[PDB]
RNA sequence: UUACGGCGGU
RNA sequence: AGAACGAAAGUCGGAGGUUCGAAGACGAUCAGAUACCGUCGUAGUUCCGACCAUAAACGAUGCCGACUGGCGAUGCGGCGGCGUUAUUCCCAUGACCCGCCGGGCAGCUUCCGGGAAACCAAAGUCUUUGGGUUCCGGGGGGAGUAUGGUUGCAAAGCUGAAAC
């Protein structure tokens, strides 16, 4: 977004920093030394947040431009994921496959499992290759929120900010869920988008009503 | 029959014939 | 690799010459000594008297005596 | 076919190496195509450790190992199935096996 | 009585997709064959190669499948090659049809020189591999017919094509692959880049974008 | 020798998933439920249909099983669309960073706009976990 | 493909990929097209028109789609001018 | 052990024309192959090349269109004649509508249709489409 | 530890 | 053309002669054992000098040159940096750590492309065929045989057909 409108919005910052998202693992892959900004003396790659910010805006420029709304397929394979992805689809109103993606979905017309999208976004690369490869069949464009690890081979619009930690993932599903209502007529940039980036987090083990139960002895009873 | 062994009942027969010659001049 | 350059063809019609010397339609056409060597001696066909009837077996998959002489 | 990348055999910048000979059989091998096994064997077979340490003079004693390097034919390794046929797509490791001790 | 299970068969039969040669420059996977039977039906003849008996071995006799090869195509710029295994001829030839508009491409044709009307010839010498064999299709000048094998030419008149020289290397003796090496060469005559194709093209609207009226307003 | 075939499990799935209103951890009152509700053709599979329905009655009571059933479709909403806390796990203000990604965020344009204390990184320089089998 | 009689003589034009400038064929399934939709200046929403890139697949496949994407669109008014 | 300086560079256009890339490097530059490649960036090949000036023989960049389809050498400089030149062509082109075999004359690094505009037969060095 | 053979054409 | 070097065995002569060990002797095992298995053991294996020039002498891939993906590692130099460890209580060089560059033995990945495929970052840049150059292949056998020549002390080596 080349304008002042789409600028980078310092309260973000705010919320990058705190999820991770600009801290690439161990090595890069060689189609991302433009996406970094440097090695720490962890061994950590870091990465520039312009860039990321960037593709961010780019990635919902194709989305937006896809007209029916229930027609990007949204994918996610792994758990630290599996709860965005599906708010996201209940979001922007797109249709999600979460959990495992039976093969043969793009391409064996056969079956009722048979989706047939224009454009397709996926939480890894190298963790949840099985819809890329297919969507090499029947041309289809896609995006892959990507970190440094991961390979790049049919994906288009990478989104180089992390796809490993539980906040960063959610985070990136709510950043995109925002912008693209945001190129719409639902969010007017002024008011902040009331719906909370913790609720696309991936969820806690099983203390979760313990933990709740144990705080609310003031408002039930 | 090994290809080295169908060398040596040659190598072997040769040098029987290499004889003959040199017998009946 | 082979030559090319334009002061090869020497090489090249030399190298020629001795490796045709190795399938058979042409060394028993060009070396004499093949001709010189079967009965007919290059022609097509040879008046020959007849010495002696044989008969030869046929091969292994069939089974038969195909009659023969000795021309 | 040629069956493998290297020859079975890890030479690469080399002509000839030392030739090793088998420890059961004694056959003449490369020592670097030959199934080389060390082995750390406690020499007192741990059954018969209960039954020395108390007729030993001590009352903590360290027992010696036995240190032992096999080295064999191939021939012999898999007759004696230190190594096992593998198929044709699992073969391209050289992981070692894990060691399951206790 | 055909109803469609895809898009792009979805499209077609409302007669929204005029004339296929848009759905080859989207490069959509066709999926049924009744799309390509509904644009070119009634210009289709459909004549076979080989029937072949390959067989494996097994516990007790031999499981005998056959082989059966047929190419389709029209006499104005479309071919197809169609190869299916089936346990007996009658439906293995019938499949292959089926198996053979569905995997239907267009042939671009040329001039020798002198580019006086209609074009006649492949537009520049091109080759097709499979295996051993390869095709070289030459341009051959107007007048002279197709100089080639039976077999490549039996696709080569069913490419609507007049005339065209023909080498080709390999075992020439091994029909399944020599169809499918002259297949290869008249599937990549729009994949080469000719001085005529220099500039950047304009991209029109998809049907998959420019139809998503009847998706949403019609069928959901 | 007790192990239920394919037709026995398969069939007895889509009645917990259609019926799970109606049975209960009973074998003598679900083999009377699958009779009514089910056509079964043969007595020895209708009270072997039930017996695997009472074996998923025990199983389904603990947790997310192979279970679409509606109560244990709809309980996880109270997981996945609620819990939306009412502290921030992304507001703190007091966050941490390092020397070399504060020259990061500088070029940014952002380094007088925000709080944003460092932390000096360890010079130790050790990643890369120890090579070979020991 | 404009005879000396100056007719168009051809079954189609096929597109050309925006990277690699090569022809994508009739059934190169890899190719995408997609649309990247601008928007207008003073209140970033979309204004309704947008703006297509065909990439082939075998620039595709090959892996550098993203340097391609965003290099087109860094020439054409989009994405960053630093 | 450079035997021909053309045939390196034209090996090195063709190979990265396939590749996708935008730009090559060629490490010789002469004065035989900046006019070869001023005749397939006339023709409209490649687009603006750079000569880079070293005091060793220099370099040369060269931006790639994508209009290429192969850049080769004919490594034995032949000689050709203009009645010899027909069976040349038909040869070592893919049509007669296009591409060109580029032979230098008395007159000059032509094209082959240059060459038979004037009367000009001379040695053949390399072709491109 | 010892364990060797099985006519020809279909 | 012409040269130098060339494993093992082999030859001639001289020292040596532990081990092993062709031949051989015997034990066994076997229908037979001139074999495997065991005991013994000559030539030999070791050194010196003179010969012989072949090996699955293999990466079954000639040499030189260029271009064409990635990643981790190694080896030898060179350069550049947080720190830690050495008389060092301070040094300069070591030792580890993080990179880069060059040459090297390799490896993992990859729809670069190739290929009859196995598979190869070369066996790629090849019907869109041409970077230089040497050797060598033309169905299977007969046959690396015959014979002429030549090298050797011999064994044999190089050269090397044809009828069929
Ligand atoms: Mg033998
Ligand atoms: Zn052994």
């Amino acid at each position: 977004g080349a304008l002042d409108v789409l600028q980078m919005k310092e309260e973000d910052v705010l919320k990058f920093l705190a999820a991770g998202t600009h801290l690439g693992g161990t090595n890069l892959d060689f189609q991302m030394e433009q996406y970094i900004y440097k090695r720490k003396s962890d061994g950590i790659y870091i990465i520039n947040l312009k860039r990321t910010w960037e593709k961010l805006l780019l990635a919902a420029r194709a989305i937006v431009a896809i007209e029916n709304p229930a027609d990007v397929s949204v994918i996610s394979s792994r758990n630290t994921g599996q709860r965005a992805v599906l708010k996201f689809a209940a979001a922007t109103g797109a249709t999600p496959i979460a959990g495992r993606f039976t093969p043969g979905t793009f391409t064996n017309q056969i079956q009722a499992a048979f989706r047939e999208p224009r454009l397709l976004v996926v939480t890894d690369p190298r963790a949840d290759h099985q819809p890329l490869t297919e969507a090499s069949y029947v041309n289809l464009p896609t995006i892959a929120l990507c970190n440094t690890d991961s390979p790049l081979r049919y994906v288009d619009i990478a989104i180089p900010c992390n796809n490993k930690g539980a906040h960063s993932v959610g985070l990136m599903w709510w950043m995109l869920a925002r912008e693209v209502l945001r190129m719409r007529g639902t969010i007017s940039r002024e008011h902040p988008w009331e719906v909370m980036p913790d609720l696309y987090f991936y969820r806690d083990p099983e203390e979760i009503e313990k933990e709740e139960q144990a705080a609310a002895e003031k408002a039930v009873t | 029959m090994r290809a080295k062994w169908r060398k040596k009942r040659m190598r072997r027969l040769k040098r029987k014939r290499r004889k003959m010659r040199q017998r009946s001049k | 690799g082979k030559c090319r350059g334009l002061r090869t063809a020497r090489k090249l019609r030399s190298h020629r010459r001795d490796q045709k010397w190795h399938d058979k339609q042409y060394k028993k056409a060009h070396l004499g000594t093949a001709l010189k060597a079967n009965p007919f001696g290059g022609a097509s066909h040879a008046k020959g008297i007849v010495l002696e009837k044989v008969g030869v077996e046929a091969k292994q998959p069939n089974s038969a005596i195909r009659k023969c002489v000795r021309v | 076919t040629k069956k493998r990348r290297n020859n079975g055999r890890a030479k690469k910048g080399r002509g000839h190496v030392q030739p090793i000979r088998c420890t059961n059989c004694a056959r003449c091998v490369p020592k670097d195509k030959a199934i080389k096994k060390f082995v750390i064997r406690n020499i007192v077979e741990a059954a018969a450790v209960r039954d020395i340490s108390e007729a030993s003079v001590f009352d903590a004693y360290v027992l010696p190992k036995l240190y032992v390097k096999l080295h064999y034919c191939v021939s012999c390794a898999i007759h004696s199935k230190v190594v096992r046929n593998r198929s044709r797509e699992a073969r391209k490791d050289r992981t070692p096996p894990p060691r399951f001790r206790p | 009585e055909w109803m469609p299970v895809t898009k792009l068969g979805r499209l077609v039969k409302d007669m929204k997709i005029k004339s296929l040669e848009e759905i080859y420059l989207f490069s959509l996977p066709i999926k049924e064959s009744e799309i390509i039977d509904f644009f070119l039906g009634a210009s289709l003849k459909d004549e076979v190669l080989k029937i072949m008996p390959v067989q494996k071995q097994t516990r007790a006799g031999q499981r005998t499948r056959f082989k059966a090869f047929v190419a389709i195509g029209d006499y104005n710029g479309h071919v197809g090659l169609g190869v299916k295994c089936s346990k007996e001829v009658a439906t293995a030839i019938r499949g292959a049809i089926i198996l053979a508009k569905l995997s239907i491409v267009p042939v671009r044709r040329g001039y020798w020189g002198n580019k006086i009307g209609k074009p006649h010839t492949v537009p520049c010498k091109v080759t097709g591999r499979c295996g051993s064999v390869l095709v070289r299709l030459i341009p051959a000048p107007r007048g002279t017919g197709i100089v080639s094998a039976p077999v490549p030419k039996k696709l080569l008149m069913m490419a609507g094509i007049d005339d065209c020289y023909t080498s080709a290397r390999g075992c020439t003796a091994t029909l399944g692959n020599f169809a499918k090496a002259t297949f290869d060469a008249i599937s990549k005559t729009y994949s080469y880049l000719t001085p005529d194709l220099w500039k950047e093209t304009v991209f029109t609207k998809s049907p998959y974008q420019e139809f998503t009226d009847h998706l949403v307003k019609t069928h959901t | 020798g007790r192990v239920r075939t394919k037709t026995v499990k398969k069939a007895a799935r889509v009645i917990i998933e259609k019926y799970y209103t109606r049975l209960g951890n009973d074998f003598h009152t679900n083999k009377r439920v699958c009779e009514e509700i089910a056509i079964i053709p043969s007595k020895k599979l209708r009270n072997k249909i039930a017996g695997y329905v009472t074996h998923l009655m025990k199983r389904i009571q603990r947790g997310p099983v192979r279970g679409i059933s509606i109560k244990l479709q709809e309980e996880e909403r109270e997981r996945r669309d609620n819990y939306v806390p009412e502290v921030s796990a992304l507001d703190q203000e007091i966050i941490e960073v390092d020397p070399d990604t504060k020259e990061m965020l500088k070029l940014l344009d952002f380094g007088s706009l925000s709080n944003l204390q460092v932390t000096q990184p360890t010079v130790g320089m050790n990643f890369k976990t120890p090579r070979g089998p020991v | 493909m404009q005879n000396d009689a100056g007719e168009f003589v051809d079954l189609y034009v096929p597109r050309k990929c925006s990277a690699s400038n090569r022809i994508i064929g009739a059934k190169d399934h890899a190719s995408i097209q997609m649309n990247v939709a601008e928007v207008d200046k003073v209140t970033g929403r979309f204004n309704g028109q947008f703006k297509t890139y065909a990439i082939c697949g075998a620039i595709r496949r090959m892996g550098e789609s993203d340097d391609s994407i965003l290099r087109l669109a860094k020439a054409d008014g989009i994405v960053s001018k630093n | 052990v450079r035997m021909n300086v053309l045939a390196d560079a034209l090996k090195s256009i063709n190979n990265a024309e396939k590749r996708g890339k935008r730009q090559v490097l060629i490490r010789p530059c002469s004065k035989v192959i900046v006019r070869f490649l001023t005749v397939m960036m006339k023709h409209g090949y490649i687009g603006e090349f750079e000569i880079i000036d070293d005091h060793r023989a220099g370099k040369i960049v060269v931006n790639l269109t994508g209009r290429l389809n192969k850049c080769g050498v004919i490594s034995p400089r032949f000689d050709v004649q203009l009645k010899d030149l027909e069976k040349w062509q038909n040869n070592l082109l893919p049509s007669r509508q296009f591409g060109f075999i580029v032979l230098t004359t008395s007159a000059g690094i032509m094209d082959h249709e240059e060459a038979r505009r004037k009367h000009t037969g001379g040695k053949i060095l390399g072709f491109f489409f």
